[PDB]
């Protein structure tokens, strides 16, 4: 373990829940979430099934177009 | 100069992102339809249809009291066994 | 191999080192309470293990063993006819198993094989 | 009447001249099960193109005895005159790609 | 229709109906919401874990009803499962040395049959009832029957 | 509860003839997914052929 | 008085003593540049494969501007 | 972290090999007299000179790991350690999401794609006459 | 808080190891120089020249197999003694009109 | 002072194990190993009480010793999946060229591997809360209901299934491989029926294991849906 | 901060009083003292700045 600061870096409160205002757009929301909680995680666990489904679906190019048009035969 | 007074940067963006838009549906829609990525219910391809064309739902043949097909002249047994007649409950008509 | 704490153990870096092997070392351990009696228990071991001569000689054959061992794995699953892990020509009848069959010859003349086979002479 | 002439055309074609000798697919083993196989199967499909009583087939049969012993060819030959030998099927009939 | 409030406000509010954002956005309402026996401990909770908890648990349970149309969709597929074509007995199928009674050491029913198939136990239960013998199952129509997920 | 709910009713058709299967292929193989109401219905009627009570049970249209 | 807010303090160190753990020169904190390569390659050799088919049985017809023993012709 | 272990993650008893770093040097330190210099002839061994709690840095950090079980408030970590208690977790929560909104639509696409043309988009297609999907994965084809 | 495998060990150690096995087996292709292409089809050249003819039309659409070789099973004769081409094609016509 | 170590001197338990284990040899009908599993029961639990009992010596190895031995027993598991697996893969020549039918790589496998997800993340929130010390009563009959889904899909599969453990290699391994991940998912269930909230929180053996043993199933799974359906 | 050389003193960006940029300042009169022309584009500019005759 070599001790490190913490990365985040976007804003630590929001103030208090009025109804909804004063806050930030949705999407930055998100953002914000995901930096606080960890982009570690969410690369980790969407990895696996990318690797897959790239792989697979790939296929309909790598595998299925070009062989009709790469046949020398 | 009579059109100068219609670019508003609304125009701009409106004209800018509205074509590139149009062009990417005008040149994608077609690929959507040829690789059934296209809601069925909104439209069926030429494929869909000629493959549901050849769906029907009134064949009785077949019909086999065996797990296995061993070959020969005779096949599976094809006749309900004597034992097994009126042997199900059924709810009264 | 220093006698007293306080002359420092040199250290390389990388993934297998005394700095390293300082770090894991002791998280198993009960016997490893305090800084004193950590290290101590640490350079007893470091001495008693890697500054014996012989046991030197155990790191190189696990370590030719093993080489041989990872290999022979791999070179079945990449060259030997019959082993299969693609599905392709499983699933066609055996004469249709033209990819298959070109590991055949290949894997039938390793170099091995012709420079030993004619020390037959040797037996015989 | 080339010298590589066995090897040309076809592998099949190299122990169709040396019926006692290793098959160039199978020789890496000394297993030959799956030389049995592949020879039983060449006869199924002779026969279907041409026939039992062509004297080719007759031959592919014959290859076949070479490597398959008696008791498996006439349990797998009893198979193929019912219409049970999964080496046999018509290829429209399979069921290998169906469900996955 | 209420406009005493935004469109945006219905819309959290209706999500709302059960407390989620709610407890979301208050600790205070968070901690009163848990039993008095646990509400104990809740002070030493840093506003990272508690919001983190929260949405680890409102994901897996918004995700129970995506595996319950999946499963439901399962089981009307087995439901309604289509028949395939009869095995031809290969060389190597169906190979037998000796009765399947490993179910039934002592009474041996349906030797011939194999555990699960229903079809042959069904043929074998007829012939013990039409010998006298009771049996159970096979009997009922599978569209008169709750729960069979095979009805049009 | 789940054994003995599935027990009571009758088998499905697991199998049927192996070259009818075939001169049918895409009726049988692909009914389900393009109609499964329809080919519900026709499942059910099949059973009630093959254990001889299509007399006594009315099948509800669809 | 001024507080830090602790959420968003640094990691504390290892103690210095003469037991001192330390991991920077170790580079095991996480994957590298050199990783990130093999999966490059991993995905050019997975693209590469199914686009070339050919590529593994290629021409044996040999064509060099300044002959076999020039640098360039290896490569 | 989940497993326990003696050194780092004790979680068990809470023992701790070393004082925290807030405490000043003279008011507690690591345990470590190694540095110590040498002992003048004319002074005499009184206690076992055993290593144990006559050394005043050992039998504080014995009395803190006693006395440290008991805290008015929580000392609060920071971000760093909290996510890392909860890793697993948090990605395994993001593979649940991958697989409903990445795999699914993409698998449902495949097999609707196969219904019309009786095989994956991703296979090349057969002239062999035999029927049926065939295989999924191509690449291990 | 001390580590005892790398900071990203079961990303590392999976997708790494499939890297390094992937890359090794094209390199065992290039040393062996095996044909890379791949073809899901069987290889009977028999078989497909029918069923080439089947495509162009000289065949009848949906004739089986059985029914174009020159010998058959026993099953094959018990099939072919109920099997009425002409009368499939109609009802397949018969199902188009009526879905159009 | 007082010993390392308070000594256990006798035992009785260990004798009706055993004889419980003979019972199944020398039964004559199946009945008795049926009230017979029971008896097993009810002296693994007792054993099990003890191991609480001896809390109250207040040793801290003991949670140690727990801990590895559950390592071992984990690590036996994985070996014994690992023979099926070699099993399965012994005769993979003889695999996707047979007149049988090989099941589907879309459905069986996309809603089990999303159900077996739903179960970690279930166990998550359990081990989230048990750092916490906090309790959801909802959690317990989530796994339930997963529990229940689970039995249910595999029931029907394999009655619905057309191809016996006789017709080849290729199903008998399917099967024999499908069956023994299904064992250990009942054996989760004996071991979760118990989650209770305990007051003396992580020197608590049993939620370290739950959790150790939950992703040991559902990994082993991945493992299998790779090698069968996909 | 930035009060010494080693605590960053005169490093643009880190000292305070140093920004990061030096951009020119807008102005609105012209050093001639002719008020600075404003010309609103309502199109592209030229490819190469090629001005059009008077
Ligand atoms: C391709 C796509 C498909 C992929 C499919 C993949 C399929 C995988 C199947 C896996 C099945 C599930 C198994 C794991 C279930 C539990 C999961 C879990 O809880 O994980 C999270 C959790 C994370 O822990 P954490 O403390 O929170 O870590 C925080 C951070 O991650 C940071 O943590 P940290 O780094 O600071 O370290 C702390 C942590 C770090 O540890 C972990 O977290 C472990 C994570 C492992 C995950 C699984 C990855 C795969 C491992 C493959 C290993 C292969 C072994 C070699 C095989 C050779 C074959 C020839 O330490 C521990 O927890 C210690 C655990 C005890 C280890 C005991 C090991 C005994 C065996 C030693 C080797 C024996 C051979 C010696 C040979 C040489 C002789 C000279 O893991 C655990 O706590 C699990 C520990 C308890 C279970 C251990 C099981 C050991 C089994 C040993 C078998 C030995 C067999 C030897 C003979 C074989 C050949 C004959
Ligand atoms: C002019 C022509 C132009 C042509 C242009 C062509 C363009 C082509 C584009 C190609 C692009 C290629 C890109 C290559 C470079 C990639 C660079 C990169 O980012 O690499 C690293 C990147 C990520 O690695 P990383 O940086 O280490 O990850 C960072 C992490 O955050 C590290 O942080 P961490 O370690 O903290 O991470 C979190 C970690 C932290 O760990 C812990 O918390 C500690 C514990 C760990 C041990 C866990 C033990 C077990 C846990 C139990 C719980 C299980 C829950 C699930 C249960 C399931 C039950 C069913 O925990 C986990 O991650 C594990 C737990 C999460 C759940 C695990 C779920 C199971 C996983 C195992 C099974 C996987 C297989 C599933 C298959 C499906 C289902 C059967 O690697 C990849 O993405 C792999 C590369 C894939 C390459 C594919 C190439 C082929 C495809 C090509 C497609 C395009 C072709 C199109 C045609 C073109 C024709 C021309
Ligand atoms: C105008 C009304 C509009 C209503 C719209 C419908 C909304 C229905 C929502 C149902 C959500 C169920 C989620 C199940 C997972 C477990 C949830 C959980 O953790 O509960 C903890 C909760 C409290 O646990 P705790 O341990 O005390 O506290 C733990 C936390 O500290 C504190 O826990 P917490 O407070 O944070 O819990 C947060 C939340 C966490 O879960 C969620 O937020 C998940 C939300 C998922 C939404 C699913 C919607 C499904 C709708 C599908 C409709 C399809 C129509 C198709 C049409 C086809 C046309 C051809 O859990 C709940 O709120 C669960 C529901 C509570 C209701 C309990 C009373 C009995 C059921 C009443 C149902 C009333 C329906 C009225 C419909 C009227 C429509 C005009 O557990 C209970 O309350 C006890 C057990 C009962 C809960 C499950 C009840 C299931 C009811 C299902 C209703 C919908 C059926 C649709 C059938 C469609 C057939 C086609
Ligand atoms: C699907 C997704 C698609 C995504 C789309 C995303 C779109 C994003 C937004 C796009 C917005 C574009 C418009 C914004 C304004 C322009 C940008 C601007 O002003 O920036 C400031 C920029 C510089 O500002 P400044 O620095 O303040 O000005 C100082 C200087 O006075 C001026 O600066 P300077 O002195 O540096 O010069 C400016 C510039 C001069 O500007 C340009 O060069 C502009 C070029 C525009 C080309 C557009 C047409 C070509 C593409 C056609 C695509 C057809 C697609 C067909 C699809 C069919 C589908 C079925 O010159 C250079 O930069 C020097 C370039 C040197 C390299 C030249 C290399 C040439 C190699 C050729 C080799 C050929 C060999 C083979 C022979 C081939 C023979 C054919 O201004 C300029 O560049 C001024 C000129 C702007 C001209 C804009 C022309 C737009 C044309 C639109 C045509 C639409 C037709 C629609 C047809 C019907 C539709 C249904
Ligand atoms: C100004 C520019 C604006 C641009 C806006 C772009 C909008 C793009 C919207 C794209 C929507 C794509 C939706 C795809 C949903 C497919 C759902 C589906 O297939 O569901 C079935 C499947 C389960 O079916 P089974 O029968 O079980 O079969 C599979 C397992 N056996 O379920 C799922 O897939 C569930 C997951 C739902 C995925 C939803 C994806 C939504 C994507 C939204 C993208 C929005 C982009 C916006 C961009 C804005 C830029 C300014
Ligand atoms: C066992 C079968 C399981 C099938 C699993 C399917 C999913 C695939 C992904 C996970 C498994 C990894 C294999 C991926 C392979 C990808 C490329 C590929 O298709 O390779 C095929 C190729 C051979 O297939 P065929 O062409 O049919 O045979 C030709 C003649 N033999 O396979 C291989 O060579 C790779 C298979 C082995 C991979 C594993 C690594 C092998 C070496 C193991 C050494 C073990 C000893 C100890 C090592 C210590 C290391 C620190
Ligand atoms: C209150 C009552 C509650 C009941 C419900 C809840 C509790 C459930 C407990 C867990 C049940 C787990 C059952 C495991 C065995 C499943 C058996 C099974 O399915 O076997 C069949 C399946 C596939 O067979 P086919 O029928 O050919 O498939 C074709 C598909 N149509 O696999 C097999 O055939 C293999 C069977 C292996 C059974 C092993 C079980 C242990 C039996 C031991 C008997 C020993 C008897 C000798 C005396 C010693 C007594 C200990
Ligand atoms: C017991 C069986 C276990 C399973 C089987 C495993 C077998 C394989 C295991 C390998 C080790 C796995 C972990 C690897 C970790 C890792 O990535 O390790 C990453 C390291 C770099 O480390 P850092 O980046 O962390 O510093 O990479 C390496 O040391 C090697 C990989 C880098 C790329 C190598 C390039 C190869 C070139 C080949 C020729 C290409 C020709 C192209 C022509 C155009």
């Amino acid at each position: 373990h070599i001790p490190h600061p913490v990365k985040y870096v976007g804003p630590r409160r929001y103030g208090r829940y009025v109804y909804g205002m004063n806050r930030p757009p949705v999407l930055r929301q998100v953002k914000d979430w995901i930096d606080w909680t960890g982009w570690n995680s969410v690369f980790g666990g969407f990895s696996f099934q990318v690797a897959f489904g790239l792989m697979i679906v790939s296929g309909v190019y790598l595998n299925n177009y070009r062989a009709t048009h790469t046949l020398y035969y | 100069g009579s059109i100068e007074q219609f670019i508003n940067l609304r125009t701009a963006r409106m004209f800018i992102y509205g074509g590139v838009s149009a062009v990417f549906l005008y040149k994608a829609t077609p690929v959507m339809y040829r690789w059934e990525m296209l809601p069925t219910f909104l439209v069926k391809t030429e494929a869909y249809k000629a493959r549901e064309a050849m769906i029907a739902f009134d064949n009785m043949k077949g019909i086999v009291y065996g797990p296995y097909d061993k070959g020969g002249l005779e096949g599976p047994p094809t006749k309900i066994p004597e034992t097994s007649v009126g042997m199900m409950k059924v709810d009264p008509m | 191999p220093p006698t007293r704490l306080s002359t420092p153990l040199y250290s390389e870096g990388g993934a297998f080192t005394v700095n390293w092997w300082r770090n894991r070392y002791g998280l198993y351990s009960r016997r490893q309470t305090d800084p004193m009696l950590a290290e101590f228990l640490f350079r007893q071991q470091v001495k008693e293990w890697f500054y014996d001569v012989p046991s030197y000689n155990y790191a190189a054959l696990v370590g030719l063993a093993l080489g041989i061992l990872v290999a022979v794995i791999w070179r079945h699953f990449l060259f030997n006819p019959d082993v299969y892990v693609r599905r392709q020509e499983l699933r066609k009848m055996w004469p249709d198993r033209h990819r298959q069959f070109a590991y055949a010859v290949p894997y039938l003349n390793p170099q091995l094989k012709n420079l030993l086979l004619p020390y037959k002479n040797s037996f015989i | 009447e080339s010298a590589d002439a066995l090897f040309v055309g076809t592998l099949d074609r190299l122990t169709a001249e040396h019926p006692h000798t290793d098959d160039p697919r199978f020789a890496f083993q000394s297993n030959q099960w799956n030389n049995c196989e592949l020879r039983f199967t060449q006869f199924c499909r002779c026969t279907r193109e041409l026939g039992e009583d062509d004297p080719r087939c007759k031959y592919q049969y014959y290859r076949a005895q070479t490597v398959c012993h008696e008791f498996l060819l006439e349990d797998w030959m009893e198979h193929r005159h019912r219409g049970t030998c999964d080496l046999d099927i018509m290829p429209d009939r399979q069921v290998i790609h169906m469900r996955g | 229709i209420s406009t005493s409030e935004t469109l945006n406000q219905k819309i959290l509010r209706w999500l709302d109906v059960t407390g989620m954002l709610t407890r979301w956005h208050s600790r205070r309402e968070f901690i009163l919401d848990m039993d008095p026996y646990f509400r104990k401990n809740s002070g030493m909770w840093t506003e990272w874990e508690r919001k983190t908890l929260l949405f680890l648990f409102y994901c897996c349970t918004l995700a129970t009803p995506y595996s319950a149309y999946l499963d439901l969709q399962e089981l009307k597929h087995q439901g309604t499962k289509p028949p395939r074509p009869v095995s031809l007995e290969s060389r190597f199928m169906n190979q037998r040395r000796y009765d399947f009674t490993w179910m039934h050491p002592q009474d041996k029913f349906c030797s011939e049959c194999r555990p699960v198939e229903l079809e042959c136990k069904k043929m074998c239960f007829d012939r013990y009832r039409s010998m006298d013998y009771r049996m159970y199952g096979f009997q009922r129509p599978r569209i008169q029957t709750y729960y069979s997920f095979s009805t049009c | 509860w789940i054994y003995v709910n599935e027990r009571q009713r009758e088998p499905q058709e697991n199998v049927m003839d192996h070259e009818e299967f075939f001169r049918d292929f895409d009726s049988i193989y692909l009914g389900q997914v393009f109609d499964h109401h329809r080919f519900a219905e026709w499942l059910a009627r099949r059973r009630a052929v093959k254990w001889g009570y299509a007399d006594q049970i009315h099948i509800p249209p669809v | 008085y001024k507080t830090e807010n602790p959420l968003y303090k640094d990691d504390e160190p290892f103690a210095k003593t003469c037991h001192t753990f330390d991991y920077t020169r170790e580079g095991t904190e996480k994957n590298g540049l050199g990783y990130y390569c093999l999966m490059g390659l991993w995905a050019s050799i997975f693209i590469w494969d199914s686009l070339y088919t050919g590529a593994t049985m290629p021409t044996g017809v040999h064509r060099y501007v300044w002959g076999p023993y020039f640098p360039t012709a290896w490569f | 972290k989940h497993f326990f272990t003696d050194g780092a993650n004790d979680y068990v008893t809470g023992w701790e090999n070393t004082p925290p770093l807030k405490f000043p040097a003279s008011v507690m330190k690591p345990c470590d007299y190694s540095m110590t210099k040498p002992i003048p002839k004319h002074w005499k061994l009184r206690g076992s000179g055993i290593h144990g709690p006559e050394n005043t840095d050992l039998m504080k950090l014995v009395l803190w790991n006693r006395l440290k079980q008991k805290r008015p408030q929580r000392e609060v970590p920071n971000i760093n350690y909290l996510k890392d208690s909860i890793r697993l977790e948090l990605s395994v929560n993001w593979w649940l999401m991958s697989c409903i909104f990445l795999w699914g639509p993409w698998l449902h696409w495949g097999q609707e794609y196969q219904k019309v043309h009786e095989q994956p988009p991703w296979a090349m297609k057969r002239i062999d006459g035999l029927r049926g999907e065939g295989y999924f994965t191509w690449f291990l084809e | 808080g001390r580590r005892l495998l790398h900071g990203n060990y079961f990303t590392r150690y999976l997708f790494g190891s499939l890297a390094v096995i992937w890359i090794a087996e094209y390199a065992a292709a290039c040393q062996y120089g095996i044909p890379r292409h791949r073809n899901p089809n069987w290889m009977w050249s028999w078989w497909l020249e029918k069923q080439n003819q089947i495509k162009n039309g000289e065949i009848p659409a949906n004739t089986p197999g059985y029914a174009m070789v020159k010998w058959n099973n026993e099953a094959e004769q018990r099939w072919l003694k109920t099997l009425n081409v002409e009368a499939m094609n109609e009802e397949f016509a018969r199902r188009r009109e009526a879905y159009y | 002072f007082e010993l390392n170590i308070n000594i256990i001197n006798y035992n009785y338990l260990g004798i009706i194990i055993t004889v419980i284990i003979s019972i199944y040899i020398y039964n004559n009908s199946n009945i008795i190993s049926v009230y017979n599993s029971n008896l097993l029961l009810i002296n693994i639990n007792i054993w099990m009480k003890y191991n609480i009992l001896d809390m109250l010596n207040l040793n801290v190895l003991d949670y140690k010793i727990l801990l590895w031995i559950v390592v071992i027993i984990i690590s036996n598991e994985i070996l014994l999946f690992v023979s099926f697996y070699w099993i399965y893969y012994h005769n993979y020549i003889n695999y996707y060229h047979v007149n049988i039918l090989i099941l589907n790589s879309y459905n069986i496998v996309y809603n089990n591997i999303i159900l077996l997800t739903l179960l970690s993340t279930i166990v998550n929130i359990k081990f989230y809360n048990y750092i916490l010390s906090y309790y959801k009563y909802i959690l317990s009959y989530l796994i339930y209901y997963n529990n229940y889904m689970f039995n249910n899909k595999i029931i029907l599969e394999y009655k619905n299934n057309s191809n016996y453990t006789n017709d080849s290699v290729y199903m008998t391994s399917y099967f024999y491989i499908i069956l023994l991940h299904y064992i250990h998912i009942y054996d989760s269930i004996i071991l979760i029926v118990v989650y209770n909230y305990v007051n003396y929180k992580n020197i608590n053996n049993y939620y370290i294991n739950i959790n150790i043993y939950y992703h040991l199933i559902e990994v082993l799974y991945i493992v299998i849906s790779i090698l069968l359906y996909l | 901060k930035a009060s010494t050389l080693a605590t960053g003193k005169g490093i643009p960006g880190i000292d305070p009083k140093l920004p990061t940029h030096t951009p020119p300042a807008s102005y609105d009169v012209l050093s001639s003292g002719k008020a600075r022309p404003v010309q609103v584009a309502k199109w592209p500019p030229m490819p190469g700045g090629v001005p059009l005759p008077k």
